[PDB]
């Protein structure tokens, strides 16, 4: 038939009272109507994604979409928080969690948002890096669009810009911000998916103009628009940023990325006031422990210009470096034993990264107190790997500790032209190319795949060619 | 429902300079405690006497207008549609040498203590320019002035980066060395992460309290 046929799985959203059986237990009444909703919805999903249904169901006369577009202007609670999940659905966006407060809501929904699939133990940096980097076809037809834009477009022809607009500013506090999350994630996938057409009569929102910042309507109804284009106006911004790496390996390699793109295209005086009056702030010579330096004004030091221990030679610099050298030997038991979950986890490891690249710009005198920072290393794999005769049980210490974050101290080291050269003296390379073949490690090889830098030749290439061709099959795999 | 009554009631009774002019000023703090985010469906219609405080002022010392900079305070992020109309008035505080000091000194503080709750980073060019041309012009505001702008630095993402050779030539003129600033700097002009920089300050607001 035409339109009581396919139109009955539409009933439950539609009727505000739905009895499906003449004859059921009242006990489960209320579990029923949940149990209606799952159904219909996944029917409606179902219907929508077939051309035998998108047709029949917005036909130009009286269509079952302007019926449930109609009904979720109604001012019904239980309707809408149901509707609302079944849009997402069809347009296959992220769910924000259940908040009162847009903040929250937003990012929940951020694209570079954690996943478990990320961790060491599933795929590290190939799983992550797809989701963050943009693949790299920009004339390939991409068939999901060409779906979508028309989908949108059927929706927008019926009005569904006009029915969100009432939700946002005439509904529950929870239920607007979903809505306005709804909004702005169809104004962002309509302004480059659909064509110039459809575009006039898009980003106009007739009704909303309607409820604007005017005395004559009701004054809580005034701002609550108001405040949904405020908070609509921050949605731009996480969509300007875009994704954003989320761990510091693939971090490194974006950063060398650029830079390497960069340099082919062909700051202060920093008197002894600056350090003198900087290194008694740091608190690393008075009380020589951590978890009391400030680690703000660490970074500062390094990462400075014009000092880099050879510009100003000084003995208290040199106090300075060999007192931070103490807390990053692996030796010494004071870094490598700190928690995965540490409060600063995060400032922690790149002042490291920051520390052994300050070392290297003093290749003449800051190679005396780098010499000492990389033997120890070296001599540290030799006992979590097995390959000295030593227990080769240190696995579950390397996870959950911080001893793993010793790859990027290695890896930044080869990125510069010295910092290569180094490694032959230390001999890190042997040790790297020795551990290619180990059947029991799976979690180290993984690390020093995803740490080395490769732009340059030499013994880089040389251990990947290794680690993909002569070693376990799902160590290879992830190579 | 007897918000609006009141409002109506304290637009008659507002005089500019008169006796009854701090127990008004008490009793906003009061109310914005008790609405507690709805008071911004009322702040509009006392904003028009609030902006004629700062220029139409015959107490000594602008005490007035400094018993009403710790009020805007308390509003946090109830102003939003407003702070377009209500911070040009506050940036004209401190720009003003004929202006006394202690009035000066609460125009700094209450910018740098209003963005813990609001975003200044549309409100850049607005607020800045005042900034720069304070450090040089009173040699005892820059204590203060440089926590105002530190303060505001850190919402600012590598945006500010380009504002480094407008602001070193004050610093390397005068000498002014401060440490927060110091920092900021560090980390714009050579990388420090990826994540951090151009940040929502909203966000990170947000993550730091939960």
């Amino acid at each position: 038939r035409a339109d009581v046929e396919l139109e009955r799985i539409l009933a439950p959203y539609t009727d505000f009272h739905y009895r499906h059986s003449p004859d059921t237990a009242e006990g489960q009444l209320k579990e029923d109507r949940e149990a209606r909703f799952l159904a219909s919805k996944m029917g409606i999903i179902a219907t929508f994604r077939s051309w035998a249904g998108i047709i029949n169901l917005c036909k130009p006369g009286n269509s079952g979409i302007q019926s449930l577009i109609g009904v979720l202007c109604i001012p019904n609670m239980e309707i809408r928080r149901g509707l609302l999940e079944v849009l997402y659905d069809i347009f296959r966006l992220p769910l924000p969690v259940v908040t009162e407060e847009f903040i929250e809501a937003l990012l929940s929904v951020d694209p570079g948002r954690f996943q478990d699939s990320w961790r060491l133990s599933d795929g590290f940096v190939a799983a992550e890096a797809k989701t963050i980097l943009p693949h790299r076809a920009r004339s390939r037809p991409d068939l999901m669009d060409n779906y979508l834009a028309l989908i949108l477009s059927a929706f927008i022809r019926n009005g569904l810009l006009e029915g969100l607009v009432e939700v946002i500013t005439n509904s529950d506090d929870h239920i607007s911000v979903r809505a306005t999350i709804l909004l702005g994630e169809l104004l962002h996938m309509a302004n480059t998916i659909l064509p110039h057409s459809h575009s006039h009569h898009l980003h106009c929102l007739p009704t909303l103009m309607n409820m604007a910042a005017s005395f004559d309507i009701p004054k809580e109804k005034r701002l609550r628009a108001s405040a949904a284009l405020n908070c609509l106006k921050r949605f731009h911004e996480m969509k300007k940023r875009g994704p954003k790496p989320y761990s510091l390996h693939l971090d490194h390699i974006i950063q060398k990325a650029i830079a390497t793109h960069q340099k082919r295209d062909q700051i202060l005086k920093d008197t002894e006031e600056a350090l003198l009056i900087n290194l008694r702030d740091s608190q690393v010579l008075q009380h020589k422990e951590n978890l009391e330096w400030n680690w703000n004004l660490i970074g500062t030091i390094l990462k400075w210009p014009n000092v880099n221990l050879r510009n100003y030679k000084d003995e208290q610099l040199h106090r300075f470096v060999r007192r931070l050298l103490y807390f990053y030997k692996p030796s010494s038991k004071l870094y490598a034993n700190l928690d995965l979950d540490f409060a600063k986890a995060k400032q922690l490891t790149v002042v490291g990264c920051q520390f052994t690249e300050f070392l290297l710009e003093s290749e003449e005198d800051g190679q005396g107190y780098l010499e000492d920072l990389v033997k120890d290393i070296v001599q540290w794999l030799n006992a979590s790997s097995g390959m000295k005769p030593e227990r080769s049980l240190q696995n579950n210490g390397l996870l959950t500790t911080l001893s793993q974050h010793y790859f990027l101290f290695i890896g930044t080291l080869s990125c510069h032209p010295h910092g290569v050269k180094m490694l032959e003296k230390c001999s890190v390379f042997q040790c790297l190319l020795n551990l290619c073949s180990l059947k029991n490690q799976d979690h180290l090889l993984k690390l020093t795949v995803s740490s080395l830098d490769y732009s340059r030749d030499g013994l880089a290439r040389v251990i990947l060619s290794k680690i993909l061709t002569a070693a376990t099959d799902a160590c290879r795999l992830y190579a | 429902p007897y918000m609006d009554e009141i409002v109506t009631l304290m637009r008659e009774f507002w005089v500019m300079n008169t006796s009854i002019q701090s127990t008004i000023i008490l009793l906003i703090e009061q109310i914005v405690v008790a609405l507690g985010g709805e008071f911004k469906l009322y702040l509009p219609q006392l904003i028009p006497h609030m902006l004629r405080v700062f220029m139409h002022d015959n107490s000594p010392g602008r005490i007035v207008s400094i018993k009403l900079l710790a009020a805007i305070q308390l509003f946090g992020a109830n102003l939003d549609d407003y702070l377009h109309l209500l911070l040009p008035p506050i940036v004209k505080l401190f720009d003003a040498p004929e202006a006394p000091l202690p009035s000066r000194k609460a125009a700094l503080e209450t910018v740098d203590r209003l963005t813990e709750s609001l975003d200044f980073t549309d409100y850049a060019s607005r607020i800045i320019h005042p900034i720069v041309r304070t450090l040089d012009q009173s040699p005892e505001l820059r204590s203060t002035a440089m926590d105002t702008l530190s303060s505001l630095v850190f919402q600012l993402g590598k945006k500010y980066q380009i504002f480094i050779p407008m602001v070193n030539k004050v610093l390397v003129r005068h000498r002014i060395n401060h440490q927060r600033y110091d920092v900021l700097i560090c980390r714009i002009v050579k990388g420090y992460t990826l994540a951090d920089e151009e940040e929502d300050p909203l966000i990170y607001q947000h993550r730091m309290l939960r």
